[PDB]
């Protein structure tokens, strides 16, 4: 039971990874706990894509309510400090998926993550934008606890000399703007105008988000074109 | 509210940046093209002409044709009079671009610009030789449903390409097209019973089973009853003697309630009776129903 699971985890870490995660999730649902935790810890310590995928696959299948939330919280903060390669984006998504399970400690974990991400706001600003977007997508209600500091932090992080950092900041700002519009407009317009007067793509991206939010007529055409 | 108040100023500022940063800044060029469609829809002729010229300049530029193609289509949808005479530049640019064959954005621009009836008459030929892609089929299907100007011409072009494609994985798309939406057919279904009997590809067989049931729509003359009963036999045998259940599962799923009057034949019944004693439950559950 444990030897096969350990062998499958190593094979997935090093389409094979996706197949192993699906098989492990099916096997876990059909059905030991200590062996899975030790294998996950070894995968997380060592590789990076396999450990995050295995944790994400086991999330929402085994049924961890609070015990699994605490263990995943420590692991999630371990990979948050350093912005690893594109594989680490799955780990942030896995953290968001775990935070969206609806646990008692999910509200406290989201608040702690938001405060940590605000300090970070390019291995820190870019990671914070993706983490903030993941939290907003998974828990839009929890992302509205502190929205004023997020806008101020985003207005300063988007001015940094980077290219892909503003891409995540625009997406994070758009997600925050979408949540606000679903239920700050003056601050966003003034901040964009101040930066408008390196500073080319960022200014247009902020303006594009405001235009799409203000008028959704053109957004439907873009969505229809993408689908077709 | 707030955005609608400071909209002309933003449009004026956006126009200045695009006009000034013409060849100075790929990040800004990608952002400028995206921002233009947002400005064109929200703020609708000096602005339109400048935006079209900037899009036209970036249309031939590298790493910007795909962005410009979507931007031009968005502007055309916002105002039909603004792109009434300026659409020919897009058509002329894509006239020799398709015959020469990157092509994914070409179909998207046409689909976005489509949503007057004489330009699509000759434009079908360049699109036909562009290639057999789902985007091309989806765009053509959308044009036919939204604007059925020449339904036969779109049907003739699709049928002609389908006939020659099956004459000799890429073929699976052509089979999908015939079974995707309605067409204007007993010669196809007879040869359609040959692909899954000879091709060893499992993927082509999955679509082969699906298209046979949907293409059997003509279901009191003893000329079509014989042929429909023949093509039904092939699927029934395949659905029980196939190695993997994935092909078998879709065969019986296609044979839905509608074929109640066609599955009652004694020879056909023996095919179904075997499926009750099957190794996997997913087929047994379908067979008993």
């Amino acid at each position: 039971s444990n030897v096969s699971v350990l062998q499958q985890f190593a094979s997935g870490l090093k389409r094979a990874k996706a197949a192993k995660e699906l098989q492990h999730y099916v096997t876990m649902e059909l059905r030991s706990t200590r062996f899975y935790d030790q294998l996950n810890h070894h995968i997380f310590e060592l590789e990076r894509k396999g450990g995050i995928l295995a944790i994400a696959s086991l999330i929402g299948v085994e049924g961890g309510n609070a015990t699994r939330i605490g263990r995943f919280a420590n692991y999630l903060r371990n990979l948050l400090p350093s912005n690893d390669p594109v594989v680490m984006e799955m780990a942030s998504k896995a953290i968001g998926r775990l935070a969206m399970a609806g646990d008692t400690f999910t509200a406290e974990y989201v608040e702690f993550e938001v405060k940590r991400a605000l300090e970070w706001l390019e291995g820190r600003r870019h990671a914070a934008v993706l983490v903030l977007r993941e939290l907003a997508i998974s828990v839009p209600t929890f992302f509205f606890q502190q929205v004023q500091p997020f806008f101020d932090n985003i207005f300063v992080a988007v001015w940094d000399p980077k290219q892909a950092i503003r891409e995540g900041a625009v997406a994070a700002l758009r997600a925050c703007l979408i949540l606000t519009t679903q239920r700050w407009y003056r601050h966003t317009f003034e901040e964009a105008e101040k930066g408008f007067d390196d500073r080319i793509h960022g200014a247009l991206l902020i303006l594009n988000e405001l235009v799409r939010i203000s008028s959704m007529e053109g957004e439907r055409l873009r969505e229809e074109m993408e689908e077709i | 509210l707030v955005e609608s108040r400071c909209c002309r100023d933003l449009m004026e500022e956006k126009f200045d940046q695009v006009c000034q940063w013409v060849l100075k800044c790929s990040l800004i060029q990608m952002t400028i093209l995206n921002l233009l469609p947002r400005l064109a829809a929200f703020r609708p002729t000096q602005y339109l002409q400048d935006t079209m010229n900037h899009v036209l300049s970036c249309v031939k530029k590298e790493k910007e044709r795909t962005a410009a193609f979507q931007a031009l289509g968005l502007l055309s949808v916002a105002v039909r009079s603004e792109f009434k005479v300026y659409l020919p530049r897009v058509l002329d640019i894509i006239r020799a671009a398709l015959p020469p064959k990157v092509d994914a954005t070409v179909f998207t621009c046409i689909s976005m610009l489509a949503r007057i009836q004489q330009d699509i008459k000759e434009l079908l030929e360049p699109m036909l030789a562009v290639g057999l892609s789902p985007a091309l089929t989806a765009v053509l299907y959308d044009l036919s449903r939204q604007i059925p100007q020449l339904k036969k011409d779109i049907q003739d072009g699709l049928l002609k390409m389908l006939s020659l494609v099956l004459m000799h994985g890429s073929i699976t798309l052509a089979l999908r097209t015939l079974g995707s939406f309605e067409f204007e057919l007993t010669q196809f279904v007879r040869h359609c019973a040959d692909h899954f009997l000879n091709s060893e590809h499992k993927e082509i067989r999955m679509e082969a089973a699906r298209t046979c049931s949907r293409l059997l729509t003509p279901s009191v003359s003893q000329t079509a009853v014989q042929v429909v009963a023949d093509v039904l036999s092939k699927l029934l045998v395949v659905g029980i003697t196939d190695p993997d259940p994935d092909i078998r599962y879709c065969v019986l799923a296609s044979l839905d309630e509608r074929f109640d009057a066609h599955l009652a034949q004694a020879e056909n019944l023996q095919a179904l009776f075997v499926a009750l004693n099957d190794q996997v439950f997913e087929i047994r559950e379908l067979a008993i129903c």
